[PDB]
């Protein structure tokens, strides 16, 4: 995270901490004891999916409080519209092999029905977004879980207030652009999969994934998070399905 | 005051949480697992120690 703050510890309990043969690989939120929703792409070159860890709890990287939760990932499932290598349908969902136990440190970040998120939701101006990927572009991860409040918006305002790539990913309906063109705050590379949390009426949800962006908080461009509404019926369902042989599983979508 | 509203799609049909439209002049507002709907048929309250979307050592002050 970029211009963002430190999320004081237990401020930011649904956030999920994913890691590789030890090392940090992206961000996740837990939306239940055993459900973690992430991003697509933060598994494209996984070797073995018995080395995936999800840590809850999690605040600084540099000790242990014992507030921390490890499991093992029983089940990545990703859409089947996903293609690695790109941007578009950019979420995964992950079961844990034992559920976590909820505490002060550990709680699950709301689900909404796609109505609520859609009609609602959507329209709540900022949100925040969380992780302890890089503090700067081409700079170094974060050691203390960082968050920052981030304004959404439509996405024929973002395509024209952003600068032309060309190259550039297009915005579909499975996305939508959050944060500042002034190139001073924006999430960043090892905040993939995290959450970008939106509060109403005294309680957060989840409504968006981060997904990608040029650069980090470069000038003339916003991030880009996954529309989490897009999704809402796919993972209930899939949350009432029973877990199947092997780790990686590609579900149809819708 | 607080009640009123049909349309789901106009202030939340003035639900706390999640609204729903019937036929006709209806409006059903619902809550998430591990809460419960108040008598004022729009508010929402925990009905667990850890509901989601809300944070303990804030709900503690
Ligand atoms: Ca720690």
């Amino acid at each position: 995270i970029v211009g963002g703050k430190v999320c004081p510890k237990g401020e930011c309990p649904w956030q999920v901490l994913l890691l590789v043969n030890g090392a940090q690989l992206c961000g996740g939120t837990l939306i239940n004891t055993i459900w973690v929703v992430s991003a697509a792409h933060c598994f494209d070159k996984i070797k073995n999916w018995r080395n995936l860890i999800a840590v809850l709890g999690e605040h600084d990287l540099s000790e242990h409080d014992g507030d921390e939760q490890s499991r093992r990932v029983a089940q990545v499932i990703i859409p089947s519209t996903y293609v690695p290598g790109t941007t578009n349908h950019d979420i995964a969902l992950l079961r844990l092999h034992q559920p976590v136990v909820l505490t002060d440190h550990v709680v699950p970040l709301c689900l909404p029905e796609r109505t609520f998120s859609e009609r609602t939701l959507a329209f709540v101006r900022f949100s925040l977004v969380s992780g302890w990927g890089q503090l700067l572009d081409r700079g170094a991860t974060a050691l203390e879980l960082m968050v920052l409040n981030v304004p959404r918006l439509m996405t024929q305002d973002c395509l024209q207030q952003s600068r032309k790539v060309g190259d550039s990913p297009n915005i579909t309906e499975y996305m939508f652009c959050a944060g500042y063109s002034d190139g001073s705050k924006d999430s960043c590379k090892g905040d993939s999969g995290g959450p970008h949390a939106t509060h109403y009426r005294g309680t957060w949800y989840l409504t968006g994934i981060v997904s990608w962006g040029q650069g980090c908080a470069t000038v003339g461009h916003f991030g880009v998070y996954t529309r989490v509404s897009q999704y809402i019926e796919w993972l209930q369902k899939l949350m009432r399905s029973e877990p199947r042989p092997g780790v990686l599983l590609r579900a149809p979508f819708p | 005051h607080k009640d009123d509203q049909l349309i789901c799609v106009n202030e939340n049909g003035g639900c706390e949480q999640y609204c729903s439209d019937h036929t006709g002049t209806k409006r059903s507002c619902r809550c998430h697992e591990g809460y419960s709907l108040l008598a004022d048929g729009v508010s929402c309250t925990p009905t667990v120690e850890y509901p989601c979307g809300k944070i303990p050592i804030l709900e503690k002050r």
